[PDB]
């Protein structure tokens, strides 16, 4: 995914840094990425999303469940978004894990109002919004035409060979032994996404962390596999 | 080399130089053309400009090309020769000043602007002791240029500014004094600035050329000895306090800041002011603590105090937080008071604020200083006097003939 | 509402001579959105009920980009483009009052211009949207609002019978999308000169007769992958050798199906 996250990183990361060609080339796409990927489960969309951080503003909003858990406001935090995206601009707007039509039609007018009110319908352009989500499917068309006219981006099947990349950046920070391969892995799981592994990694150390342990014999990899494998 | 690595359009002194109007975004304007570097178009931009100027903006405008030709020291006096001795007093006084702005080593301006000095009541070589007594204490312990000033506060004319450059000029002469001195020279403008209890502006920028005068201090009695002698009723406790002020520049002295919280309650509304002003120049570097609850208060110009307290730094996103809240004021002066600091920190975020300006109005001083704050963004006690002088903009337009020579921006 | 102040439509846009090749229909369709402009009274004079706009349709091709360009020429005061998804919605009644309301911004501001956008949306059970066609070829025909300003239709199929048998009346100067030469497609090189880093040795009339039947649609899809395969090259300057495999592929490979 290395040309991946630098299309992502030079299609995001021309804005505001490194000017000198693009500001002078007269593109200015101030629209941002759409993100999504099969696995999902904020994990690659927040290894993509942490490039962004080195020299930048960083604003994460995880779903619209602080708009969903009280009366219907509607759009207003949309306004304040624009309001506080307008009066202050470094920073990208991050949504990750959009579950919002997942009433219903007021998140169309809601869409309608960050679709219009996206675009900079008052400047050049204001603020880089790189959206997140699980299912690219389920979004309605109108962001589509209107919204993406720049990339969006497609995350590949493996099948293979991202699980077990996928693999060694969850068992990066973590420790694994020598005798715990990684064919029977990728092999024996049959269509597991990242949250799967991220689970198996979850009662890896916290299975470890029952018997109060940081090294985790074979014998209690598959007896810690058995914590979530029950659990799931 | 600032000519040849940089490269600044003509769309700002076109936009910039095209939204004002009304005579005093023209003085604005004098702002564009003295404050505005590469291009200098709008310097040579035809003529009549100054004609439909103002006096106190005929004193700007003249020392306008002053600001210009920083440099140049031959063309200054092939640029200003044609403003020098003319028709108008403003543009012969205002020229002087440029000729003091322009250079602070060619000392050659001085004896036509010195010979002419002597006016007893009113005349003009008192407007050219303005531009050529500050003017030339920015271009300077001298023993000439005060004896020449002995007559200046001796002369004691209604104009503000003759003992404001006179305390302040002989002020940037005297800092930087091993110890300060207590001598006749601010010793006798103690004596006669006591001596006519009118026009307490007097009592407000004299205390600033003797706290200049006392700057320097390591271990100055300074404090105790105006502790005798310049105590009074409060017209002269503004000079006590001012004291107190310029001679405790800052060390670990951390009794001076629980001081600083018992005195801040006092019920003068101007102490308050100066003397919870020094925190800017006090705890200057650990810019940590200097974060505090001073916007929270409820006085009248406490506000204006911690936005003063911002000052010139980098200006991190706390400092611009704090300028979130002080941008919304309801009152001219610190609606007035707001875009100066949030200009002076920092120098595709510098408009945008301006634009938020434009929100709130869209008076004449809030467009007049917003504007003169994109020209703004666009212990070294040079960079320290030009604000601490500042602080009375709250006044008439003649004080802003003389808001226009600030030197402390670089 | 929000549509009042949302539809005063600013910041201008795409101009002139990005037109897709047109050069007498550029004037068939010139001088009614720029000559009355210079003068009301000149057509007002010419005779009798002088001639409010044109007609566009057709294949999309190079469409929204000539409205972008009546936009652009707005000499005084940057106008509006009505959009046709905003007529039909749910809770019908507040499409007559949106467009009255917008006639009626149109009166207020002095004999302003008004274009529609995706006539098919309203044209052509469907009562709902005969009251927004039938309630706009009303206040059309009427003199209410104003007779001379602008009439544009942009959409994608004429067959709207309705409007078609509605519109000889009010409507005229009908035409076709006239897909340009060979010698068309340089103009829209030369003002898109500012894409992506072309380089001076990248010549404007190789590129257009390396491309037939590629009107401004097939073109704007050689600037899409022209500039999207700059970036995605991690290059920063483009060379007609290094997207030429681009340009091909963008019209051969788009080109075979359809």
């Amino acid at each position: 995914l290395d040309n991946q996250i630098q299309e992502i990183k030079e299609s995001v990361e021309l804005p505001l840094t490194h000017p000198e060609y693009y500001e002078e080339m007269g593109i200015k796409p101030p629209k941002g990425v759409i993100l999504y990927g099969p696995p999902g489960t904020g994990k690659t969309l927040l290894a993509k999303a942490v490039a962004n951080q080195t020299s930048a503003t960083f604003l994460r909003v995880v779903g619209s469940e602080l708009i969903q858990k009280y009366l219907g406001d509607g759009p207003k935090l949309v306004r304040e978004l624009f309001r506080v995206a307008e009066e202050h601009a470094p920073s990208i707007v991050f949504i990750d894990e959009i579950d919002a039509i997942g009433g219903e039609r007021e998140i169309q007018r809601t869409m309608l109002e960050l679709l219009n009110q996206l675009d900079g319908f008052d400047s050049r352009g204001d603020v880089k919004v790189i959206m997140a989500t699980n299912r690219i499917e389920t979004l309605d068309p109108a962001l589509i035409r209107p919204g993406r006219i720049d990339r969006k981006i497609e995350f590949p099947l493996p099948d293979e060979k991202t699980k077990k990349r996928i693999f060694q950046i969850h068992t990066s920070r973590m420790t694994l032994a020598d005798d715990v391969t990684l064919d029977d892995l990728i092999m024996a799981k049959d269509d597991l996404s990242g949250a799967d592994i991220k689970a198996i990694c979850t009662e890896a150390g916290l299975m470890a962390l029952r018997e109060r342990r940081m090294k985790v014999t074979n014998e209690d990899f598959k007896k810690s596999k058995e914590n979530v494998l029950y659990k799931k | 080399d600032d000519i040849y690595k940089t490269h600044l359009e003509n769309n700002r002194f076109g936009g910039s130089g095209s939204q004002v109007d009304s005579a005093r975004m023209n003085l604005a304007s004098s702002f564009v053309n003295g404050f505005v570097n590469q291009d200098k178009l709008l310097t040579d931009d035809g003529n009549k400009w100054l004609y439909k100027n103002k006096d106190h903006g005929m004193l700007s405008a003249a020392a306008s090309l002053g600001m210009i030709l920083l440099w140049d020291v031959d063309g200054g006096l092939t640029q200003i020769d044609k403003y020098l001795y003319s028709s108008e007093d403003y543009i012969k006084s205002g020229a002087l000043l440029a000729c003091g702005i322009v250079n602070s080593g060619v000392r050659n301006e001085c004896d036509p602007a010195l010979a002419l000095l002597s006016d007893y009541v009113l005349h003009n070589s008192n407007t050219m002791r303005l531009g050529s007594i500050f003017g030339l204490g920015l271009a300077y312990n001298r023993e000439d240029v005060l004896t020449l000033l002995l007559p200046v506060m001796g002369d004691s004319k209604s104009s503000m500014e003759v003992a404001g450059v006179t305390a302040l000029a002989c002020g940037m002469i005297a800092v930087g004094s091993c110890n300060g001195d207590v001598t006749s020279t601010i010793l006798q403008t103690i004596m006669e600035k006591s001596e006519t209890e009118l026009k307490d502006t007097y009592a407000r920028w004299l205390p600033l050329g003797l706290g200049l005068n006392h700057l320097g201090k390591g271990e100055a009695i300074e404090a105790i000895l105006a502790a005798l002698e310049v105590v009074s009723e409060p017209f002269r406790s503004f000079a006590n306090t001012l004291v107190d002020v310029c001679a405790y520049a800052g060390s670990g002295n951390v009794l001076k800041v629980q001081q600083l919280l018992h005195i801040c309650s006092e019920h003068f509304d101007s102490k308050e002011k100066e003397e919870d002003k020094d925190k800017k120049e006090k705890k200057d570097k650990d810019k940590k603590e200097a974060p505090a609850d001073m916007g929270a208060h409820q006085g009248v110009a406490v506000l204006g105090i911690a936005l003063i307290a911002m000052g010139e730094e980098i200006g991190a996103e706390m400092a611009l937080r704090t300028f979130g809240h002080l941008l919304r004021y309801g009152e001219p002066t610190l609606r007035r008071a707001v875009p100066l600091a949030l200009a002076l920190i920092s120098v595709s975020h510098d408009a945008d604020p301006e634009v938020s300006y434009n929100s709130i109005f869209a008076a004449r001083l809030a467009a007049m200083l917003r504007q003169l704050a994109q020209y703004h963004a666009k212990k070294g006690t040079l960079t320290l006097c030009p604000y601490h002088s500042d602080r009375q903009l709250m006044s008439q337009v003649a004080v802003a003939g003389l808001l226009t020579v600030l030197v402390s921006f670089l | 509402p929000t549509v009042t102040m949302m539809q005063v439509e600013e910041k201008p846009d795409v101009t002139y001579s990005d037109v897709g090749g047109c050069k007498e229909q550029i004037e068939k369709l010139r001088e009614v959105v720029e000559t009355p402009l210079l003068h009301p009274e000149r057509f007002v004079n010419l005779g009798i009920e002088p001639p409010k706009g044109v007609l566009l349709f057709g294949p999309p091709g190079t469409g929204k980009t000539l409205c972008a360009r009546a936009v652009a020429n707005r000499t005084d005061a940057c106008f509006i483009r009505v959009i046709g998804s905003e007529l039909v919605q749910k809770y019908v009644g507040e499409g007559a009052r949106m467009v009255r309301e917008l006639f009626e911004m149109a009166r207020t501001k002095k004999a302003c211009l008004i274009f529609f956008d995706e006539i098919d949306a309203i044209g052509g059970g469907d009562n709902e949207v005969q009251r927004t066609m039938l309630e706009l070829i009303n206040q059309l025909d009427g003199f209410d609002p104003r007779g001379n300003i602008k009439v544009l239709m942009a959409t994608n199929r004429p067959d709207t019978l309705d409007p078609a048998l509605m519109r000889p009346g009010r409507l005229d100067r009908k035409i076709e999308f006239s897909l340009p030469d060979l010698e068309g497609r340089t103009h829209i090189f030369k003002i898109h000169a500012r894409s992506m880093s072309v380089e001076r040795d990248i010549r404007f009339e190789l590129l257009a007769r390396l491309c037939p039947n590629s009107t401004g649609a097939e073109i704007r899809s050689v600037c899409t992958e022209a500039g999207m395969f700059a970036i995605r090259a991690r290059r920063k300057i483009a060379t007609e050798k290094d997207f030429l495999e681009a340009v091909n592929k963008v019209i051969k490979s788009y080109a075979k199906f359809s």
